[PDB]
RNA sequence: UGAAAUUCUUGGAUUUAUUGAAGACUAACUACUGCGAAAGCAUUUGCCAAGGACGUUUUCAUUAAUCAAGAACGAAAGUUAGGGGAUCGAAGAUGAUCAGAUACCGUCGUAGUCUUAACCAUAAACUAUGCCGACUAGGGAUCGGGUGGUGUUUUUAAUGACCCACUCGGCACCUUACGAGAAAUCAAAGUCUUUGGGUUCUGGGGGGAGUAUGGUCGCAAGGCUGAAACUUAAAGGAAUUGAC
């Protein structure tokens, strides 16, 4: 690995952050009025396709083209910018599609204003745990499992995640910014069920 | 030059050893134990009187001439438990404030590929 | 001059740490002054003391043991204490020590400690001031040194086969001569 | 009141040539007398080392090696090899579930008729592009395997000597043909050999001992 | 140990180091995995004989299902004789008798625990569910075998390991209720007042009582079979609500 040390303690923790600390990360490449230094991906994927100046602060040169990774949903081939939180949403927005977004390198010219996504041609599938048993809620089996004391507010009958806009969706994100904020100052979830859910839990 | 010893260190229920020897092991620096520095046997195990346990050997160490030391830490084994106690913990973190240096540090408790009989009968003992 | 300690992550404690990574590294490299790094390689963290800048022998010892107690599966807030306070212990010991039990006996028996809902265990805690974890056969419990006795021999009452119903009334006891 | 300590004579431990830095560390002794010898104190006494420390490579650090004294000279104690084993850390971090554990020994004679007995562990490891969990091998697997490691342990013991076993084992060369060999029938993972213990050993001579040295 | 005493020790206990002997056991890996009629079975290698499933355009041609009498096997403890005798340890001999969480604790130790040759025939020996056959139901996980794939890797083929589809057999799981049930619940505990696929065993309110007596098996301990007089208004199952 690498040390961290108290003297380069605040540059990782902006790597951490995934910003380029280096400069020059991936980089492949009305005169120089102006010029902009920036180590954030999502500022220069904007810069390059307007025909904006980027500028390499490590070296002093500018930049034509560039490397790095966006969200593709491999069921309606739309891509996505990456979230700062670095991993994918559960849910294409666009096609409603459940877990189909992966992480797909891209590369952006200046030139072009094109965006262009590079795949492995040798790329096998995995469809472990597409197909599962699940309960029906009208189901007799159902109605005899709901029990006669009407909704119970605690253990609430749990209804799984299968909707973008299911409103049992919506409680779980607000309350997670929540639980995120009060265990932070203090100091100072998942969803569907997973690739080997046809496997018995003893 | 560091001239290293060895601190063998054996923690029980009951009560605790500190040791200090050459790096062969045959001949012995130190020793003293939990009970020698304490009034009444149901102390004898407590953190408290390991520390001043180990910070006597210390002395001592200085005095002949070591000045580093590896360190083995030891429970009971066999058919007892397995795991070092919190009076073997207190020695060690006191070794550490004591200026010497401490070298590799390992656990060496005796474990069984299968064992004799254990004492208690079939309805269990309180450990 | 230099001195080190390496410490080995399990497995299944490794996902956590991950996600814990950017949590855990800033209270030592800025309170205890040492320096830090994961080295994926071999699945270890190794601790490193820097003689220019650190105040004490102590130091090393405590981050070492903040870590170790991550292992073993503490939460992150509960481990943090190991920095701040200065007499917490951890005591360790598995079922088979106390008798000698196999099948749903076996899985029986930890049930009992858990008890429904978790409740069982969440009552020793409160009444001894201490964290417990069970993982399977093997219990480990983190708190001062007298009360962690005082969990210990409770506990082994559970896997000795009383009903929860006398343990409660124990505990009660307990906590009383604590108010004295 | 004896103090014995004033009564106590230091010694070097000398390690023999085929590691790459040779001084180990000192031992005490009482002083000598005409009644009975130290050196005959100083003879046998087992010494314990981490071979990260003799080859001064962090990357060693979990092997350990045991060294017996058989000569004195000059305030040097000169030292042989004894033995080899793991950390027992080390070795609990290997054994994990959804794995199968393979072991296999054997007991041979050097070419300077040494006799010693060596074991071996290996695990069974998923394929790269595996889905199932457990990576489990049958037992039918697990006999060839073990036949195989033991053909080839036989066969690098008799080389011409002790010491060119030794040499052997430091840069664990054997541990890449066992990878070569069991190829077609498993993958593996984590091929070691564990441990060396010395069962027999011939009558002592001087000069062989002194090659070693200088 | 909750606290302590009996006990061991300046001839050196406990602790450290180098060697040796004996008897028992087979950790981690170890799981909602495997094998066997059941009891039950886990270190390596060799020999001996047996077994299920699968594959089959091989062979015989009703040779089958269940079963009184009768027969083989049958945990632990226990009995008779020889061997062995590390550990633990009914009985026995001893230390303390104080203290309500730790209220049952410490030391030594006979038979036994292991094995050879004969006995015994019990267990919550439990899935508390007799065996054979047909139908009502679907999904993907796993163990063994087989078929297909322009599939991946080992390598330039074959084989091995892995991936996808299909199929026979097995230990389980999830979903489903035409149904069943007093309910808990049930892929059988369904196809039963719309009552009949074949066949073996057992019960008839609670005690007296698994007692007495006869027989039979056993060295013994005991096993198998097994009453009546008399007495009594309940004993029992599942599921609701919640006093001081
Ligand atoms: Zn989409």
């Amino acid at each position: 690995g690498d040390w961290i040390t108290p003297e380069n303690l605040t540059e990782a923790i902006i790597k951490d952050s995934g910003e380029d600390t280096t400069g020059s990360l991936g980089v492949e490449a009305p005169e120089n009025q102006v010029a902009l230094a920036t180590g954030d991906f999502a500022v220069q994927n904007v810069a390059l396709q307007m025909n904006l100046n980027l500028m390499n602060f490590m070296s002093g040169l500018k930049i034509k083209r560039i490397r790095n990774y966006m969200l593709r949903c491999h069921a309606c081939f739309k891509i996505f910018p990456l979230p700062k939180d670095g991993k994918p949403k559960h849910f294409c927005a666009s096609c409603g599609g459940q877990g189909t977004l992966l992480r797909c390198a891209v590369s952006v010219d200046s030139r072009t204003g094109n965006v262009t996504p590079h795949l492995k041609s040798n790329f096998q599938w995995n469809n472990r745990g597409n197909r599962y048993s699940v309960a029906s809620p009208l189901s007799k089996n159902s109605q005899k499992r709901y029990g006669k004391k009407g909704h119970v507010h605690s253990k609430p009958q749990e209804n799984v995640i299968l909707r973008e806009d299911q409103k049992e969706y919506e409680k779980v994100i607000k309350q997670e910014e929540w639980t995120r904020r009060h265990n932070e100052k203090i100091l100072n979830v998942r969803i569907g069920k997973g690739r080997y859910v046809n496997s018995s839990k003893r | 030059s560091q001239v290293f010893g060895v601190a063998r260190i054996y923690a029980s229920f009951n009560d605790t050893f500190v040791h200090v020897t050459d790096l062969s092991g045959k001949e012995t620096i130190a020793r003293v134990t939990g009970g020698m520095k304490v009034k009444a046997d149901r102390d004898e195990s407590s953190p408290y009187a390991a520390m001043l346990a180990a910070q006597d050997v210390a002395a001592k160490c200085k005095e002949v001439g070591i000045t580093a030391v590896h360190v083995k830490i030891r429970a009971t084994g066999g058919t007892r438990t397995k795991t070092p106690g919190p009076g073997g913990q207190a020695a060690l973190r006191a070794l550490a404030r004591s200026g010497l240096r401490i070298g590799r540090i390992e656990d060496v408790t005796p474990v069984p590929s299968d064992s004799t009989r254990k004492k208690g009968g079939r309805r269990g003992r309180r450990l | 001059k230099f001195e080190s300690r390496k410490i080995m992550v399990p497995p299944h404690r490794m996902t956590p740490l991950r996600n814990s990574w950017t949590k855990i590294y800033p209270p030592l490299v800025e309170h205890l002054k040492l320096q830090v790094r994961m080295n994926l390689k071999t699945k270890s963290v190794e601790l490193r003391t820097n003689p220019k800048f650190t105040t004490d022998p102590g130091a090393l010892q405590k981050g070492a043991d903040f870590i170790k107690a991550f292992t073993l599966g503490f939460d992150l807030d509960d481990s943090i204490a190991l920095l701040r306070l200065d007499d917490l212990y951890i005591e360790t010991f598995e079922v088979k020590d106390v008798k000698t039990l196999t099948g749903d006996h076996l899985s029986r028996a930890i049930g009992r400690i858990a008890g429904k809902d978790g409740k069982t265990k969440f009552a020793i805690e409160n009444a001894t001031r201490t964290r417990i974890v069970l993982a399977d056969s093997k219990i480990h419990i983190l708190g001062g040194f007298t009360h962690i006795r005082m969990a210990r021999e409770s506990v082994v009452s559970l896997i000795l086969g009383s009903p929860p119903g006398k343990v409660y009334g124990n505990l009660r006891t307990v906590a009383s001569r604590l108010k004295e | 009141v004896v103090d014995p300590f004033t009564r106590k004579e230091w010694f070097d431990i000398k390690a023999p040539s085929t590691f790459e830095n040779r001084n180990v560390g000192k031992t005490l002794v009482n002083k000598s007398t005409g009644l009975k010898s130290a050196s005959d104190a100083l003879k046998g006494r087992v010494v314990e080392v981490c071979l990260a420390d003799l080859q001064g490579s962090e990357d060693h650090s979990f092997r350990k090696i045991k060294l017996r004294v058989d000569e004195v000279q000059g305030k040097n104690l000169l030292t042989n090899f004894h033995g080899m084993d793991f950390t027992t850390d080390k070795l609990r971090s290997m054994v994990r579930k959804w794995q199968t554990l393979i072991e296999a020994n054997v007991t041979v004679k050097t070419s300077d008729d040494y006799v010693l007995r060596i074991f071996a562990i290996a695990f069974t490891r998923k394929q790269a592009n595996q889905v199932k969990r457990h990576s489990y091998a049958q037992s039918s697997h697990i006999r060839a395997i073990r036949k195989v490691i033991s053909e080839i342990l036989t066969k690098e013991v008799q080389g011409s000597t002790l010491a060119q076993l030794t040499s052997k084992l430091i840069p664990e060369v054997i541990n890449k043909e066992i990878e070569n060999a069991t190829k077609d029938i498993f993958p593996l993972q984590n091929i070691h050999v564990r441990k060396v213990k010395l069962l027999k050993q011939p009558k002592f001579d001087v000069g062989a001992l002194m090659a070693l040295h200088g």
